[PDB]
RNA sequence: CGACUCUUAGCGGUGGAUCACUCGGCUCGUGCGUCGAUGAAGAACGCAGCUAGCUGCGAGAAUUAAUGUGAAUUGCAGGACACAUUGAUCAUCGACACUUCGAACGCACUUGCGGCCCCGGGUUCCUCCCGGGGCUACGCCUGUCUGAGCGUCGCU
RNA sequence: AGCCUUGAAGCCUAGGGCGCGGGCCCGGGUGGAGCCGCCGCAGGUGCAGAUCUUGGUGGUAGUAGCAAAUAUUCAAACGAGAACUUUGAAGGCCGAAGUGGAGAAGGGUUCCAUGUGAACAGCAGUUGAACAUGGGUCAGUCGGUCCUGAGAGAUGGGCGAGCGCCGUUCCGAAGGGACGGGCGAUGGCCUCCGUUGCCCUCAGCCGAUCGAAAGGGAGUCGGGUUCAGAUCCCCGAAUCCG
RNA sequence: GGCUAAAUACCGGCACGAGACCGAUAGUCAACAAGUACCGUAAGGGAAAGUUGAAAAGAACUUUGAAGAGAGAGUUCAAG
RNA sequence: CGCGACCUCAGAUCAGACGUGGCGACCCGCUGAAUUUAAGCAUAUUAGUCAGCGGAGGAAAAGAAACUAACCAGGAUUCCC
């Protein structure tokens, strides 16, 4: 009774939600992440799964504020000025 | 919440409000059941709103 | 030959270039010659094609002499309307074709005042070139 | 369940909306190649974990 | 009788407010429209509406803006959301006095012994 | 008409929000 | 006869090999070499007239302003007293704006509780209730203010 | 000064041939846009196997099988179509430790109405928890919210190369409060009462914070009402807290 | 006790150029709504999937059928 | 007792600043194996390498001899042969 009969018996969730990065992988009853470490201030990384830094890497998501430095490094980041009018 | 939503049909539509119950709809809107004073017929109001 | 360091003859990059143009460049891309006339007349060339030009179809199916208006400028599908240039659907309705703008030859240019200093600066930069020849 | 908390009944009020087949003008434009919602879910036949 | 962003630059607060009221009510009247019944035409005002409450709470932005600018000018301490952005970084660097800054020994060096131009007969 | 129609610098305080002005009083 | 079976061929199926194509890879080289408490990377949730995903954006939400451009966008519809100095569209991008979480910051992570100041509506100055706005995290440096010591002293 | 939309590659061929052979040429057909000879260069260069990899297809084979829990029948209706849907009538079963009426965990729209009968529901279906289009969850009083339990966990401190770990009162100047009294400053229903700042006085708690939809924890019941919600909506009659 | 450019490094980033490279079981896992669908409590694991036509001209209308499906007809150089 | 200097040490939502986290190809400081070779294996090798931790910048580190030499002497650091 180790298999079908015991499958039965689940219905306590071991995780949930991360607020960080938003994975079921918050394990309730230590309070921590095991995707992102959180509430650890800094991030879980590893370098024995490449795969799993490229899945969450710089880029990966909408770049809100990064992509607009790329644009106006472009023009040494002016600031205070507009087109002339017409 | 019920106090600005109170607050809010009161001054749009220059109404008064007996209560407001509110229930989150199962697609993440909230629906309000403002109900008006005596004096106010919903019927008439909603003329004026032009729901109906 | 093509010298520039800074610009691709890679089939690819030139082909990804052209069907992912922004709109303001497929104008320039939709282009048409200009009649034996006009081109006398203005010093021009080509045009970018435009609403209200009318043009002649000079190959193709419905190439011929007839002069019709543009009625049409798709710049997503890169093709033009023109006034019956057309044909009917199974169910009896007509039907625009859609004629490259490189296959007609503009016969009337919609004038404005935007399209006449477009005209001048292509005569001005034409003229300059002929007289560094000379 | 019918306890619930609003952070979980809002993520799948999210996966609600996002369970319905495709507009069927989206059929006819230019270079369109979809031809239905292949993400569709069934409640039983495969389950949100969450 | 569009909302052009150049008819509202130079009106006065209270002004363009009651106009983004309009607006606002406007849109509130279209929205009921999208339920009721409205007519294809009301519908496609609605983006016209929401566009023009846009371009006024904009102009009303910007208009306050460039008036706090003009009151902070002199002061020593401004608002950090008035004070240049740039990058982190950027803003921690030394600025173009301090790097122009060199201690009299060096003042003395440079003045006495100058880079001097020359050349090597053939 | 309507054819006619159709062919063609310092610190403003009531800008200022209420909340500094009081702050300089 | 004839069924059935075998072989070959024509035609038809099943299947998706082959060939041709390539808005994708891979490798080399070059220029620059730029994130964040002024809130990054990442995540959540929203936003379209009809829109699920991809994409873009943030309640000003498939974008505002400005500049360049110069007549579209387009699957369908529509045209705001939209459209030629009353500028469609696209591009650019310096102005303005940028929901929740997140180093994430009032305390906690349930949209749970506060506190301080100002403002507005309730009534009717105070209270009280409601709503809005601004603050309220750790460490640390310079200075400030307020203190402690049977620490070392001086005058009383 | 090769071939090719007067038809390339590819593919098919009881067509004609060549070579010991690896192979190749030509005829016919299909196809629709590129290909080949010679001299050299280069290689991810030749498949029958590896219980080889991925994909496709056989015989087996219309075969095993569609057999756990007693059971169906008659008439009518809709409908192209009925053993299976619906209504009526029979005969039966679960037999209040139920095949009944409700919940917790889990599910997450499966709920309700209408429509379809393509795919799915291992026969069928006019039917469905399928698909399609639209709806539906209303509270001071029912829970959460608060308390603390086993425990988890900051700061002080200790350790630690370091991300950090230990630790929970232990090496801590750990109270931001107050009746009242004295001073000023402000107010208003300026009479006198408030507010605010300072000083005097008084103060164990001694451990931040988290930790239970079954523990502790004030206070809502009756009648009606929906396709689907009701101790929540409406009618009525109460109550707790501030 | 201390500071110091250049020549040097650069499989991440922004923007480019090329190749005796691969050509959809190849080349990145990813030519496409791909780190997606989907699996696992989780750390993680992780695909398949390109091609009508020059142009939608994407087959009106008639007829059998409940329909799927057919027979005619029509477009196209070709639906062989 | 009181007042006042200094010293040491505390409390502030005191005025003004600054650090935190991410990316990490290249760089710097630590910590650091075992598969493996030795035809066994323990030193050795693998290897100061993988994995782990920290800190940066457009480069980093290094760097102007408590150097090399032993010559008729050279003359910071870094990189190539
Ligand atoms: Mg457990
Ligand atoms: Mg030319
Ligand atoms: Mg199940
Ligand atoms: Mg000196
Ligand atoms: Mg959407
Ligand atoms: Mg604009
Ligand atoms: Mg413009
Ligand atoms: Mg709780
Ligand atoms: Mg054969
Ligand atoms: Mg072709
Ligand atoms: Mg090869
Ligand atoms: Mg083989
Ligand atoms: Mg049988
Ligand atoms: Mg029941
Ligand atoms: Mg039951
Ligand atoms: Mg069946
Ligand atoms: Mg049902
Ligand atoms: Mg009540
Ligand atoms: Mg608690
Ligand atoms: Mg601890
Ligand atoms: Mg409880
Ligand atoms: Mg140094
Ligand atoms: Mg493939
Ligand atoms: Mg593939
Ligand atoms: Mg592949
Ligand atoms: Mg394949
Ligand atoms: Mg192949
Ligand atoms: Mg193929
Ligand atoms: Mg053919
Ligand atoms: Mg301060
Ligand atoms: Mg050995
Ligand atoms: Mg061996
Ligand atoms: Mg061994
Ligand atoms: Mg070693
Ligand atoms: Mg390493
Ligand atoms: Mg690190
Ligand atoms: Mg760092
Ligand atoms: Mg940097
Ligand atoms: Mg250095
Ligand atoms: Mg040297
Ligand atoms: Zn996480």
């Amino acid at each position: 009774t180790k298999g079908t009969s015991s499958f039965g018996k689940r219905r306590n969730k071991t995780h949930t939600l991360c607020r960080r990065c938003g994975s079921k992988a918050y394990h309730l009853q230590k309070s921590t992440c095991g995707k992102c470490g959180y509430p650890a201030k800094r991030k879980r990384k590893y370098n024995w799964s490449a795969k799993a830094k490229r899945r969450n890497t710089t880029g990966t998501g909408r770049m809100r504020h990064l992509k607009i430095v790329y644009r106006r490094f472009r023009h040494g980041f002016r600031e205070g000025t507009t087109p002339k009018p017409k | 919440n019920k106090h600005q939503i109170k607050q809010a049909v009161k001054k749009l539509y220059d109404i008064d409000v007996a209560k407001v119950n509110t229930l989150i709809r199962p697609d993440g809107e909230k629906k309000a059941y403002v109900r008006l004073a005596p004096d106010y017929d919903a019927l008439d109001v909603a003329n004026k709103i032009g729901i109906i | 030959m093509k010298f520039n360091p800074f610009v691709t003859s890679d089939r690819s990059k030139n082909r990804k270039r052209h069907f992912n143009a922004p709109s303001h460049i497929r104008r320039k891309i939709m282009s048409s010659p200009l009649s034996k006339e006009l081109r006398q007349k203005y010093n021009v060339r080509s045009m970018p094609i435009r609403k209200d030009d009318e043009v002649q179809v000079v190959r193709g199916h419905y190439k011929g002499q007839q002069i019709g208006k543009v009625v049409q400028v798709y710049r997503k599908k890169y093709v033009i309307y023109i006034e019956r240039v057309q044909r009917e659907k199974a169910n009896g309705t007509t039907v625009h074709v859609g004629i490259h703008p490189s296959k007609v030859v503009i016969t009337r240019l919609k004038l404005d005042k935007d399209r006449k200093k477009i005209l001048e600066r292509k005569a001005k930069s034409r003229q300059v070139g002929k007289e560094k020849g000379k | 369940s019918s306890h619930k908390t609003f952070r979980i009944k809002r993520f799948l009020a999210k996966k609600q909306k996002q369970n319905r087949p495709i507009p069927q003008w989206i059929w006819m434009k230019t270079g369109n190649k979809i031809r239905y919602n292949s993400k569709r879910r069934h409640w039983r036949r495969t389950k949100l974990g969450l | 009788a569009k909302i052009k962003a150049r008819d509202l630059r130079g009106k006065k607060k209270e002004e363009l407010l009651k106009q983004l009221d309009d607006l606002k009510v406007e849109l509130s009247q279209l929205r009921v429209a999208k339920v009721t019944g409205g007519a294809a035409s009301k519908l496609s005002k609605i983006r016209v509406v929401r566009k023009s409450i846009a371009r006024v709470l904009t102009v009303i932005n910007q208009t306050q803006k460039e008036n706090l600018r003009k009151f902070y000018k002199g002061k020593k301490y401004k608002p950090l959301d008035l004070r240049p952005k740039k990058t982190r970084a950027m803003r921690r660097r030394l600025n173009k006095h301090e790097e122009s800054l060199k201690t009299k020994k060096q003042q003395r060096k440079e003045r006495l012994y100058p880079l001097r131009k020359y050349a090597v007969k053939a | 008409e309507s054819r006619k129609r159709k062919r063609p610098n310092d610190v403003d305080m009531s800008w200022i929000p209420q909340e500094t002005l009081n702050q300089i009083n």
